[PDB]
């Protein structure tokens, strides 16, 4: 099960020159503060999310500032971004900056919702507090890069609700007194957010922490041969084998999904199966006691049938949209209100603004405008609602169809409600900038194929890492060669 | 007819070795001695039956107590003379009964102490010693120096053997000054079994009573003085859910009460005016004020202001003006900062010689900042910062005499008192605590104290030394968790109630005592 295991965040915090400046002019202080946030906002995610973080390395500018900082957190957030991209080559699963100016804003930070395992929307950015303050602001900014939100249908209408009345929640405001804990709510949603496929690359578990090693701290460092969470938890997994983190002779493994009773459990023996469509199931290599890296099927792959296109390991659809944006009762609309709508180029459907007018939409990027969904509440899952609803009846040979749709704000250049970048419109066809273009438009990367036009050469499915995953009676990096009986 | 155990001439006797006083003396005897004798104390109401006496003298004996009217019966009695001898304590009334007594002298037994007034009720008296005596200076000699003083008898000098600080001083060379004999203390009247955060005061009806918030079950507590054989009975409750500061204001003999809380915190009440239930008025807008962690009363130029302090970052501080039907929004301040405490004071801007009214929040991260009242446009409009301190939790102020100080909290630092100048305020005292969530300066009947509480260890109470000019330690108070400390005055009684965030609060008595006495 997805939700039972135990996952692992890489974490790199990049301190800018104010931080640095903050303490000491020092780099050791800016560290062991940075770390001690770290540790905090750790002990929050281990008991709540059953997820750890993991700081695999840091930067901290001494010289100057690279970029332009702003009040704004989301401009801040998107600069950072580009130089991390621009220039960052670390190995991470996310990048935060701790900044030493005070932003103006009703948020202590921002960080790109579901963006965890990207190298675009891999991070985000906190402002300067103290160790408990920042260590919430880092909390909540992972939080939206993991999936989680703080508003919904069911907590404003009260079915979901922070348990705590003296002190917050995490996605909650933070006032003097900080919140200890997650809403139920939320942990339901980081659920739903791994059962949608995303957040592959948190299953890596790291062998190697930036600070000296330690004994019964839950690792594997340098020295030490094995290692289980506590001596006293060692117990239930470890203890016939780790001693003194080290194993005898007749231990293999110490503890993790391919290990039982301190003995390597056979290669091809299936750790974890595929959560979706988008998902490659993995099978234990007899190596290591931790199931194998998490992989996912290639961008470009279809899920869900033809009905979507695979990104980072999860399905994008329409229908898939509707149910994100305006809840789960929600259901996509027939074609037929998408087609009627567009043509007429009205507030109720259109395929975008350019300047305070509407276009109309070519016949081809009927499904790539204004996103139409039927039943629709008064409130959307998440951001405010801009402008009101849209509810527009077709009737068809006696069928009535309400398509209701809705402009849903969480950055001033990001608008819900339009079709997401990548949301197939037709066979072989992909929506971007709400317009209909091949996929060859979209210069997909592919894996080593032998036998031309194929994919691993039909034999196997390609990867996001660009490595194929070969079928059974197939092996080879492009799955050419043949098993000794078929 | 004179004792075997005395050496008697016609009217002298001399006793040596007695153990017990005799009661039989011949008729003609005048002058009685006690040398060496084996006396545990004086015989209690001694010396009866023998009224000749004239003089009576004690040399080289023994005595631990000197009993009350132990020298009655004695209405001839002229010298008596006490002297040579090892003795700890005397009664005060000892010497009563006497009004014929002329010359006495106490002197070289070794006296450390002498009871208030021993020499009361003998008019009569002439010469007196006290000489050779080693004499614990301390308000006991106070009296005897008022003593020295003021009678007519001549007395040879006296000097102080103690303390090692006032050493061969004379006794009748000193005056009021380095003599404190009036001591203050806190010692706890009641205990009470709800822990609390804010208390705070009001005045009605010649009633007083005492509004305490208790965040967790959220109780809003008012109680008064019960004036029947009780310290404090609580009357009234108002339950919010998650209180912080609970407020009380009272405009035109109307009472107010304004209550905090995380959700749906903003809200002000009305206590009508019979059946004394209060009722709910006013709900302030969730959306604007989140998480306030204050509140503080103040009235400007014939209008009431109120002030709420928001620790969150989206919520603006707000200032809100009252009309006649209630509070509305007035300013706004410290935009997306996070304030944990304001405080409002009145001081003297330079050159005006009037006071102008201010303000004085303290934020999370930042350092504090003051407000100048503009009463031309109705708001604040110098905004400034007072430098070189930082982590700011709190600010208090009080007024000595003239001058204005204020007394900032920090956490884990150095607390410290400023002077108001001029223009800024100057550096006063740097006083170290360790874990202090609140600086309570306190002015009760002309002593200025000040509070500084700990989470960890005692609480440091401080005294205003008027000479130095600087506090001084002066009592450790034990508080699990203390908030807040407020000063309650009830008719000729003087209390302060000390909340407990993690414990049962505490009521403590103030008590003021007199050593001379
Ligand atoms: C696992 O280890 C074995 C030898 O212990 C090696 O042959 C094999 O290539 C390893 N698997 C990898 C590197 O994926
Ligand atoms: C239109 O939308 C409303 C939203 O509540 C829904 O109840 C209704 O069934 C829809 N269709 C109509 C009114 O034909
Ligand atoms: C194809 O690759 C080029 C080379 O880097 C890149 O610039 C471009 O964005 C890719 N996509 C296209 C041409 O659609
Ligand atoms: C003498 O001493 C007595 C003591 O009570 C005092 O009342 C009186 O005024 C004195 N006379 C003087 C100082 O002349
Ligand atoms: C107010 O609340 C306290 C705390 O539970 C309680 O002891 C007291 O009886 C209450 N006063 C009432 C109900 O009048
Ligand atoms: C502002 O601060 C200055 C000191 O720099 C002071 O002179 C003035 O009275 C304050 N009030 C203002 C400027 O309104
Ligand atoms: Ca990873
Ligand atoms: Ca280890
Ligand atoms: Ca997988
Ligand atoms: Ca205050």
């Amino acid at each position: 099960n997805v939700e039972e295991e135990t996952k692992y965040i890489e974490l790199m915090i990049v301190n800018d020159h104010l931080m640095f400046k903050k303490h000491r002019l020092s780099v050791v202080h800016t560290n062991t503060y940075a770390k001690s946030v770290v540790n905090m906002a750790d002990l929050i995610y281990k008991d709540q999310l059953k997820t750890r973080i993991v700081l695999v390395a840091m930067e901290t500018w001494a010289t100057d500032n690279k970029f332009a900082i702003s009040e704004n957190p989301l401009i801040t957030l998107r600069e950072f971004m580009k130089y991390r991209r621009d220039f960052i080559k670390e190995k991470s699963d996310a990048v935060h900056l701790f900044s030493g100016s005070q932003f103006e804003s009703s948020r202590s930070g921002a960080a790109y919702i579901g963006g965890i395992c990207s190298l675009l929307k891999g991070g985000g950015v906190n402002e300067f507090g103290k160790t408990d303050l920042m260590a919430v602001t880092l909390a909540q900014s992972l939080a939206h890069n993991i999936g989680i939100i703080s508003d919904k249908r069911k907590l404003a209408s009260g079915e979901c609700k922070c348990e705590d009345t003296w002190s917050g929640c995490i996605m909650g405001d933070t006032g003097y007194y900080l919140p200890k804990k997650f809403t139920q709510c939320n942990i339901e949603e980081y659920h739903d957010f791994l059962n949608s496929g995303g957040g592959a690359c948190l299953f890596n578990k790291p062998s190697k922490l930036l600070d000296p090693p330690e004994c019964g701290n839950g690792f594997i460092e340098t020295g030490e041969e094995c290692d289980c969470g506590t001596p006293a938890e060692c117990v239930l997994e470890g203890a016939e084998c780790c001693k003194k983190c080290t194993l005898t002779q007749d231990s293999q493994c110490s503890d993790g999904l391919c290990c039982k009773k301190c003995k390597f459990q056979p290669m091809g023996t299936v750790c974890r199966e595929a959560v979706n469509d988008c998902d490659i199931r993995e099978t234990c290599s007899g190596n290591s006691s931790q199931c194998a890296p998490n992989i996912h099927k290639m961008d470009g792959y279809s899920c869900d049938g033809v009905q979507g296109i695979c990104f980072g390991g999860r399905c994008k659809t329409r229908d898939r949209q509707c149910k994100y944006i305006w809840g789960q009762k929600v259901t996509a609309s027939d074609k037929y209100c998408y087609e009627k709508l567009n043509i007429e180029g009205t507030e109720k459907g259109n395929c975008g603004k350019d300047k305070d007018t509407w276009i109309q939409c070519n016949k081809r990027d009927v499904l790539c405008g204004y996103l139409l969904c039927t039943n629709i509440g008064n409130i959307p899952r998440l951001g405010e609602l801009d402008g009101e609803i849209t509810s527009t009846l077709v009737v068809q040979q006696g069928r009535t169809l309400n398509c209701s749709g809705g402009h849903v704000k969480l950055e001033e250049d990001v608008d819900l409600g339009y079709v997401e970048d990548g949301t197939p419109c037709g066979p072989q066809m992909m929506c971007l900038e709400h317009r209909c273009l091949p996929v060859a438009s979209f210069n997909f990367s592919t894996c080593l194929s032998s036998k031309e036009g194929t994919i691993c050469s039909g034999n196997g499915v390609c990867s996001n890492e660009l490595k194929c995953v070969c079928n059974r009676h197939w092996i080879g990096s492009d799955c050419n060669t043949y098993f000794p009986h078929n | 007819k004179c004792p075997a155990v005395c050496t008697c001439t016609k009217d002298n006797a001399l006793c040596e070795n007695a153990r017990s006083i005799p009661r039989t003396v011949p008729p003609d005897v005048i002058s009685l001695s006690f040398v060496r004798s084996g006396f545990t104390e004086i015989s209690e109401g001694s010396f009866l039956f023998t009224p000749s006496l004239q003089l009576l003298l004690f040399t080289s004996n023994s005595f631990d107590v000197i009993s009350d009217d132990a020298f009655i019966g004695l209405p001839h009695l002229e010298y008596l003379f006490i002297e040579n001898n090892n003795i700890k304590s005397i009664s005060r009334h000892t010497f009563r009964g006497l009004k014929s007594l002329i010359h006495l002298s106490l002197a070289n037994n070794n006296l450390q102490t002498l009871p208030k007034d021993i020499f009361k009720g003998l008019d009569s008296l002439t010469n007196v010693d006290l000489r050779g005596n080693s004499f614990n200076c301390d308000c006991k000699l106070k009296w005897l120096v008022e003593w020295l003083g003021h009678t007519n008898a001549t007395v040879e000098d006296i000097y102080c053997e103690g303390p090692p600080e006032y050493k061969k001083r004379k006794i009748n060379s000193l005056s009021s000054k380095d003599f404190d004999c009036i001591i203050t203390e806190f010692a706890k009247s009641q205990d009470l079994p709800y822990q609390s955060l804010s208390i705070d005061t009001f005045s009605y009806l010649n009633d007083e009573y005492v509004v305490i918030a208790q965040p967790f079950t959220g109780k809003c507590i008012f109680l008064e003085w019960d004036h029947v054989e009780k310290t404090f009975r609580n009357y009234d409750n108002i339950t919010g859910t998650s209180t912080v500061v609970c407020k009380p204001i009272v405009i035109e003999t109307q009472l107010y009460v304004i209550v905090a809380q995380l959700f749906g915190g903003s809200h002000i009440y009305k206590r009508d005016s019979f059946a004394n239930k209060f009722i709910k008025i006013q709900d302030i807008e969730i959306l604007k004020i989140r998480k306030p962690n204050d509140i503080e009363t103040f009235k400007i130029e014939n209008n009431w202001y109120f002030v709420v302090a928001d620790s969150s970052k989206a919520g603006f501080t707000t200032i809100y003006k009252w009309n006649g039907n209630g509070f509305y929004s007035h300013q706004s301040l410290h935009a997306w900062y996070r304030d944990t405490d304001v405080e409002y004071l009145e001081i003297v801007r330079t050159p005006q010689t009037l006071r102008t009214p201010h303000l004085i929040l303290s934020s999370s991260s930042q350092r504090p900042v003051i407000y100048q009242w503009n009463k031309a446009t109705q708001l604040f409009t110098n905004q400034t910062d007072i430098p070189n301190m930082e982590d700011v939790y709190a600010v208090k102020h009080f007024s000595v005499k003239g001058d204005v100080y204020i007394c900032l909290t920090r956490f884990i630092g150095d607390s410290k008192v400023m002077k108001w100048g001029g223009s800024s305020f100057q550096d006063i005292q740097r006083m170290p605590s360790r874990g202090s969530m609140v600086f309570q300066p306190l002015q009760i009947n002309n002593y200025q104290y000040a509070i500084l509480g700990s989470d960890y260890s005692f609480t440091q109470v401080y005294n205003w030394d008027a000479e130095k000019a600087k506090f001084v330690k002066f009592q450790e108070l034990n508080v699990q968790a203390p908030r807040s400390f407020t000063h309650v005055s009830i008719n000729k009684r003087n209390f302060l109630f000390a909340s407990s965030f993690k414990g049962n609060t505490q009521i403590y008595k103030h008590v003021i005592v007199d050593l001379s006495a």
